[PDB]
């Protein structure tokens, strides 16, 4: 994560991040649509900082510190390059648009009116073939958690490999077993976001309706993940 | 500190995840309650013992039956929730929940918790139940059901006013510390 996103997503809430005298020129609904907004694009931040951990910290950690066989790390962390490419570039365009948003002379000071077009794109056409073909191929998810435990408890040097990368209190839920479950997870927080943002979003029908064809789309992806599902034993 | 894994399961109004974010915050948020939980290391000592609890919630798992079990692995003790306010959830408690759990985590504690008990004595909370000939759930009819299912306890809690809500994660550590 980049010190940038950290302090820009660093409060509690969208009421808190703007300066008080920008939220009081707001309407109560504007404020509550654009908490749920900023609770979206805030947990896809840590998601995407979750998927770098895997792949940068405990993945190639793993391949330039120890000599573990060919395909032990890809069966630790299966599809992590291919889930840190398909969320960093969502996190990219969520960034964006909170940065178009923002008032001149201010870098806190944004309201996001047209979120429903950005996320009919992202969970349909090729973009949403990928995501469900990644998140089916989850199927590895038990394996990686067995191949994780049998190591640990069979290798002095993976033990202090471990031990060694999540010694920092900024990785304290943030272990290799609790990186996978936060990603499969992930999916399911979707339609509970777009659902409390949609809640607030009756303004502008237009909006209204991009968050219900959006939120439609979701629930179409999140069903063919899980009929895709099938766990794999080594 | 000894690591243990903690999984909150039950229906989607059982208010699971406003309980595990009072816990994890240990106060009722003033200005924003968040729409979802992540997951969270509480560090909890429990009768003289040091204790990691990892906190994991199900909520928006409900409608995916192979995506669901994901988040059974490893787990130490089960929260199972329902709404004080809502006898319809406690009714899916045996029927719905309890045999999952029993296939998934084997032999793993389960406590049957009884979430927003501040709303067994609302006007607006009586009012609405008595337009569908029902009343909210008595603490007779929770104990009842935790005999039932074999619970290893059954309690209640309030995440609104934070009332039991220490309790509970206390007992869950002790649960998750047995053999
Ligand atoms: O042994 C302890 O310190 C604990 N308490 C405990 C309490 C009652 C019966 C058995 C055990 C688990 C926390």
């Amino acid at each position: 994560s980049m010190e940038m996103d950290e302090k820009d997503f660093a409060a509690d809430s969208w009421s808190l991040a703007v300066d008080s005298s920008f939220l009081q020129q707001h309407k109560k609904e504007v404020m509550k649509q654009q908490d749920v907004i900023y609770e979206l694009i805030q947990t896809e931040l840590h998601h995407v900082r979750t998927l770098k951990i895997m792949t940068r910290l405990f993945r190639t950690g793993m391949l330039e510190e120890l000599h573990l066989e060919p395909g032990v790390v890809q069966g630790l962390f299966p599809c992590v390059d291919e889930l840190s490419d398909i969320h960093t570039r969502f996190l990219s365009q969520l960034l964006e648009r909170r940065r178009q948003a923002l008032c001149p002379g201010s870098t806190r000071n944004f309201v996001i009116h047209r979120l429903g077009d950005l996320l009919i794109s992202q969970f349909s056409g090729p973009s949403a073939e990928q995501m469900c073909k990644t998140y089916s191929e989850c199927s590895r998810h038990s394996k990686a958690l067995k191949l994780y435990k049998e190591l640990y408890a069979r290798d002095k040097r993976f033990q202090q490999f471990i031990r060694k990368v999540t010694r920092p209190a900024v990785l304290k839920r943030h272990g290799v077993q609790e990186c996978i479950l936060l990603v499969t997870q992930r999916i399911t927080k979707y339609p509970l976001l777009i659902s409390r943002i949609l809640q607030h979003s009756h303004g502008i029908e237009e909006e209204r309706q991009d968050l219900t064809t959006a939120l439609g789309l979701v629930k179409e992806l999140l069903s063919n993940v899980d009929e895709g599902i099938y766990q794999l034993e080594k | 500190a000894i690591r243990k894994k903690l999984v909150i399961v039950g229906d989607g109004a059982c208010g699971k995840t406003c309980l595990l974010i009072v816990f994890s915050k240990d106060q009722f948020p003033e200005v924003y309650v968040p729409t979802v939980f992540e997951n969270y290391v509480a560090d909890i000592e429990v009768d003289g013992k040091q204790v990691e609890l990892a906190l994991w919630d199900t909520a928006g798992q409900e409608d995916y039956d192979r995506l669901r079990p994901l988040s059974y692995p490893d787990t130490d003790v089960i929260l199972m929730c329902f709404s004080i306010d809502s006898p319809d959830s406690l009714e899916n408690i045996p029927e719905k929940w309890t045999p999952e759990v029993k296939h998934f985590c084997p032999n793993v504690p389960i406590i049957l918790v009884g979430n927003k008990k501040d709303l067994r004595n609302d006007e607006h909370t009586r009012r609405e139940l008595a337009k569908m000939k029902q009343e909210p759930v008595k603490p007779e009819e929770g104990r009842d059901m935790a005999n039932r299912i074999g619970a290893f306890g059954y309690m209640e809690c309030s995440a609104k006013t934070k009332d039991g809500v220490r309790e509970v994660f206390e007992m869950a550590t002790r649960a998750a510390l047995q053999a």
